[PDB]
């Protein structure tokens, strides 16, 4: 009865969105045609939350695809899984952003808004009552953080009363990939304040600090990040889809997360992940669950949790447990660490259990922290961009195509509020 | 559904090109008839029936050198309206190509580009290939910049120029033509990649241990760049760059836009069998000065954008520890206001070998860009030379002869000064 | 059903009719027998079993020239009473032309006239070829189109008239003839194209890639434009025309039927296998000024109506796109009272190519008839050529002792300034 639309934008966000309706497509049941194949009766009975009953049992995905120039628009539809879209879904430019902020909100993006607008409200229309929207993007380029941004003023323009998820890739600290990449960092961090309801932040370095030191692995390509990324998507998303003892769905993570309307960054993580010459060496417990969780070397973005404290944490277990070790465990591990979390907050942590596992798994878990440490993450990016605010170095590409030095500097004032919110509550 | 044209002037410019579309007839499966027995769209143009014309014009005011390619091996690849001559060269001298010969040719070539570019739907920028100490490669590239600046607008236009060399040289009034085309093109390129060609002949003569180098292998290593940097938009891959993104990472300020191009490995096949090619060795060795195309010591400058392709069986992991460990070092060092200095793109496509060459087979490559303050020093050379032949007046009656004024010397080296001093600024 | 009588006067429409007659019966696989070893009711007539006879009558003043078709390769083709043969010849006189010697031979072809419109039952229209510079393709043709308005009442005259280069001539009392025979055939004809020399010297010097034409390739594109013309009615299409459509949708006001032709695609063998010849192409470029087959500069005016008449693949979508992406260039400007400047028609049968010549084998090809302001500029320059030959008497007594009196001269010139006036007017 609640349904979500699914809007990707960039080459970033269009590789995470293939692998992500992979993994949701295998997980319920459904061939690379569309047709249902099926061995249970749940797999079908909450399928409209994402996907739409079409013409003699084949099933749609209610997916939006969005970029600038065609390459990975094609390259995704070649691939395998290719052919569930609908062809009118693929909407796109011709012209290209160059990596500029500017050239992606003010200069392409204003021609391309209009059909992917009609397209959203198409499907919207087409639902019944629909619980919220989401987006996947990257905060290092021109088409994922300007049209990404643009898109999300848009929507909540015309949506203010829905819950907006962004799942969104951040710059890394010790090494870059785009020399312009602090500039747009502020700026889409600058309207991200204000403009969503939570935002889940991924590092590229986290993800291959988990390849290293736990998988164990020796050639990692980026399907294996972007298949990290939709396990932590769809373990989210899994307490509307089937029947669990305790459930719990995005609004209730909402109300229980922030406490202030300006502090929804997170960080998520995934649980078991072990590798291929140690599996049979642990057990399938619900403490090694929870210590695996609460752990620093695990976390998906590069911010140590033990350099502040913790204001809200929630967990979503996926299996058929017991309440009684849950409760208890929650429990232990917040009296063992009592700095470590928010002194004017009592039982800081937030539980849920759902009944049917990833496919192939006995028992998974997920893990959303909301911690202050991320301040630090804030405070690499500032400074990072006074050093080319103090030379206007790079500043040409942005101020010839419609932004003043104005804006640049709102927007750093906007970013240094937001250190100092953080530094508040510590 | 994204093209590119590319337009070849000079002696050197019409060379490279023949190397150029050789190697690019070779990576794509089409024959020198123009029958393949689709991504080649990018380059070339359906015609009919199994036909593939290329995206290019050739243009130059000797009828000697476009002549060998109408009567060569490739007669039945380009379209004859697309290969245009003149009938007296431009003899060394600027002003024979700025201003009197060169202007009968010119309605003739700007009506081919706009006949070119109305077949396109995706145009993203244009490729002029030219030298510096030359007549027309300096004349008409730097007039043909300023027509294609007024009407195309806002597209980028990247050209390929070779750098005179300090002691190499040929032409006897070579500074002359170089600072007045310097002053010329700086406000319509958007960058301008230089390669010299003594430091070509030093690694041939180094890593791959040829001795005699003729202009052949020299144009061979130039079309391995060239098709190194377009691989972004004729393949698919994991991370892609294209044509529009350079200009954005490398260009700080509107005038500083002259990097310098490395490629590697290069090696011959006998030191080919007794070494793996890591992804952190090509890495380190892009880095030192003995590879550099451009005969100058990055040593005695700082680094203020840098731009990596890589070709072939390369993964991310150690693509990023390799660049970590590069900003470890001490000698490799960066600008102040610059803590984010590269920018990573990742092909899939390996690179093929010409048969007959000199390369070797490998699965991985590396092309690098590199926009430094090292070459003002090299400026400053050429600019001491245009001292000595401006303290006696020598060899000016052949340009003042041909319609231009003894004003303009003034002015182009009162732009050098202004250009030497920005980086100077720049720097410290 | 519906029948045209075409007829040629003088030695450039006995050539023309020549390469017409040769193309008209290729098209249909007739044989020069008459024989075919059904359409050509449209301009043919069946005599009996198997036999062909054209409805063409041949009328001239020189024995010479109709005598080497009577002996050539069509001696069997046409009927012996429509080859009219005169005595002697008008000598580059139109006083001979129209009052002395052309007066003995019109009853005779004006019975062949008589005789072949009476086995018809719908005829539409004649077809008269002649030139302007020569003594009976001037006289005679003006005398014959006299009559044929006073017999003929309102049906169509259509008719195809050899302009005059403006550099290049061969008789030296040229523009006597021109001016006094656009005086006399302005209230008679209803619509007359027009080609010139020197253009088409030009078009095969350039395009075809011919360096020596002789009088048969100029006959052969005129053929080609008569045949582009007719097809309509020979054969079905999805948007036809006949022949009454034209002088509807070009003349707007009754003395201005004055429009010109053009013809593509006109390349050679060689550059046609290396392009691909789509509407949009041959669109552009029947509007680029090097093409047109006139000497005069349609930039030099505005356009008053234009017709195109397609053959061959063609789908009317991208027609309609090619008109409208036509339509907003300003490189063309169109007349403000005439907001709805084309006519389009669209056949299905492609062009034939006659073995021996000069063209290649196309599928589409468009002819343009365009009304243009451009061709008052022509004018001009035949009024002042006038003006010289007039301002000291010149050649005069050669017409006066033929029965034309002096003020004759007087009222031409009064009527080309009319006209000239007219054009003015209309235009500005
Ligand atoms: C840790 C592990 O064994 O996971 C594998 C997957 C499997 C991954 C598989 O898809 C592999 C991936 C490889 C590590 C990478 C891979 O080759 O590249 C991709 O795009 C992947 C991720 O699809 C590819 C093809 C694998 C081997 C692995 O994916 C990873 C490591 O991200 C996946 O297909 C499954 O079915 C999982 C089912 C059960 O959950 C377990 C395993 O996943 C986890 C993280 O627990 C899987 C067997
Ligand atoms: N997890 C992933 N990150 C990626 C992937 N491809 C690129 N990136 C990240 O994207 C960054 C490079 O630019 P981005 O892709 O973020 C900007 P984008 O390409 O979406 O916009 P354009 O400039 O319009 O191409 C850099 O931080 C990379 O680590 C991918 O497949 N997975
Ligand atoms: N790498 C390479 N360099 C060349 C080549 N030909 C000439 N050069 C260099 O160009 C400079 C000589 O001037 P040219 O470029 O030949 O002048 P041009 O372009 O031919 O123009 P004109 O004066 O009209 O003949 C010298 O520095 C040469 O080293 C070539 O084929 N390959
Ligand atoms: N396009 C074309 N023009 C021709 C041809 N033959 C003659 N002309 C032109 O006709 C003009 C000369 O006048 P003619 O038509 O030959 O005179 P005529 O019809 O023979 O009549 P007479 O005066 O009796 O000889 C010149 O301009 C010629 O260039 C031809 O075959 N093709
Ligand atoms: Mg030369
Ligand atoms: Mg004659």
């Amino acid at each position: 009865m609640r349904e979500i639309v699914h809007i990707q934008a960039g080459q970033c966000g269009n590789q995470i969105g293939a692998k992500f309706w992979e993994v949701i497509s295998d997980e319920h049941g459904i061939d690379p045609t569309g047709s249902y194949h099926g061995d249970s009766d749940l797999q079908l009975e909450r399928i409209n939350v994402y996907y739409n009953e079409a013409a003699g049992n084949k099933y749609v995905p209610r997916a939006i695809l969005v970029d600038l120039e065609p390459g990975t628009m094609d390259s995704v539809r070649s691939g395998p899984f290719g052919q569930i879209f609908r062809p009118d879904n693929f909407v796109f430019g011709q012209s290209g952003a160059g990596n500029n902020w500017a050239k992606g909100h003010y200069t392409e993006g204003a021609e391309l808004v209009d059909s992917v607008l009609d397209v959203v409200r198409k499907e919207s229309e087409s639902c019944d009552c629909l619980q919220g929207f989401q987006l996947t993007h990257s905060l290092g380029g021109g088409t994922g953080s300007g049209m990404g941004t643009l898109l999300i003023s848009k929507i909540r323009e015309e949506y203010p009363d829905r819950i907006m998820n962004t799942f969104s890739v951040v710059p890394s600290p010790k090494v870059s990939d785009t020399v312009v990449e602090p500039y747009n960092a502020t700026l889409s961090v600058h309207q991200l304040v204000e403009n969503t309801d939570e935002t889940y932040c991924i590092d590229n370095e986290a993800l291959y600090d988990i390849c290293f030191r736990t998988l164990k692995l020796t050639t990692p390509t980026y399907g294996d990040l972007n298949h990290l990324v939709s396990a932590t998507m769809s373990g989210v998303t899994t307490c509307l889809r089937f029947p669990g003892q305790l459930n719990a769905d995005l609004r209730k993570l909402a109300v229980n997360m922030v406490p202030f309307p300006r502090l929804h960054f997170f960080m998520p993580g995934f649980a078991p992940l072990t590798s291929r010459g140690s599996q049979q060496y642990r057990a399938l417990t619900v403490p090694e669950l929870t210590q695996q969780m609460f752990d620093a070397k695990n976390m998906m973005a590069a911010c140590d949790p033990r350099h502040g404290r913790y204001l809200t944490v929630a967990a979503v277990f996926r299996g058929r447990m017991s309440m009684k070790e849950v409760d208890e465990q929650m429990l232990n591990v917040q009296n063992k660490n009592s700095s470590y979390f928010v002194e004017w907050i009592p039982n800081n942590v937030k539980t849920a259990v759902c009944d049917i596992p990833p496919r192939g798994l006995k028992m998974s878990a997920t893990f959303i922290g909301n911690s202050t440490a991320i301040q630090e993450l804030f405070k690499r990016i500032s400074e990072q961009f006074t050093a080319m605010f103090r030379r206007k170095a790079f500043l040409h590409w942005y101020t010839g195509e419609g932004m003043d030095e104005m804006e640049f500097t709102e927007a750093e004032s906007n970013m240094n509020d937001l250190v100092s919110e953080y530094q508040q509550y510590q | 559904m994204r093209e590119c044209i590319s337009i070849h002037v000079g002696q050197a410019g019409v060379q490279i090109g023949n190397a150029c579309w050789e190697l690019y007839c070779l990576e794509h499966g089409i024959q020198p008839d123009g029958q393949m027995p689709d991504s080649f769209n990018t380059f070339f143009s359906e015609t009919g029936a199994g036909k593939h014309v290329p995206r290019a014009v050739f243009v130059d005011l000797e009828p000697t050198v476009i002549d060998e390619v109408r009567t060569g091996t490739y007669r039945q690849l380009f379209h004859p309206e697309q290969l245009i001559t003149g009938k007296e060269d431009a003899a060394n001298n600027y002003a024979r190509g700025h201003y009197t010969i060169g202007k009968e040719i010119i309605d003739l070539v700007l009506d081919r580009i706009r006949k070119l570019a109305d077949q396109c739907t995706g145009l993203q920028g244009f490729l002029v290939f030219h030298s510096f100490g030359g007549g027309t490669g300096s004349g008409f590239t730097s007039l043909l910049m300023e027509r294609l600046s007024v009407d195309y607008g806002k597209k980028s236009k990247l050209e390929f120029s070779i750098y005179p060399a300090p002691q190499v040289s040929t032409a006897v009034v070579e500074p002359y033509n170089s600072i007045l085309t310097t002053h010329t093109t700086l406000e319509h390129s958007d960058c301008a990649f230089m390669v010299d060609n003594e430091a070509i002949y030093d690694i041939c003569r180094r890593n791959l241990d040829i001795e005699r180098p003729t202009y052949t292998n020299l144009n061979r290593l130039i079309s391995q760049i060239v098709s190194s940097i377009t691989a972004s938009l004729r393949f698919d891959g994991a991370l892609n760059v294209d044509l529009t993104e350079f200009q954005t990472n490398l260009v700080p300020y509107p005038r500083i836009h002259f990097p310098l191009a490395t490629y590697a490995p290069v090696i011959s096949a006998e030191k080919a069998y007794h070494e793996q090619l890591s992804v952190a060795e090509i890495t380190n060795a892009c880095f030192e000065p003995a590879n550099q195309m451009v005969k100058c010591d990055p040593r005695h400058g700082k680094y203020m954008a840098c731009c990596l392709l890589y070709r072939g069986d390369v993964v991310p992991k150690d693509v990023n520890a390799a660049i970590a460990t590069i900003k470890t070092k001490r000698s490799i060092q960066f600008v102040d206001w610059c803590p984010t200095g590269f920018k990573v793109g990742i092909n899939y496509q390996p690179p093929t070998v010409v048969p007959g060459g000199d390369l070797a087979k490998v699965q991985r490559a590396v092309c690098m860009l590199s926009n430094t303050t090292a070459i003002a020093e090299a400026w400053a050379r050429l600019d001491h030379k245009f001292d000595l032949m401006y303290a006696k007046r020598a060899f000016v009656h052949w340009y003042v002869g041909e319609g231009m004024e003894e004003g303009e010397f003034s002015e182009a080296r009162e732009d050098m000064a202004a250009l030497e001093k920005d980086y100077e600024e720049v720097g410290v």
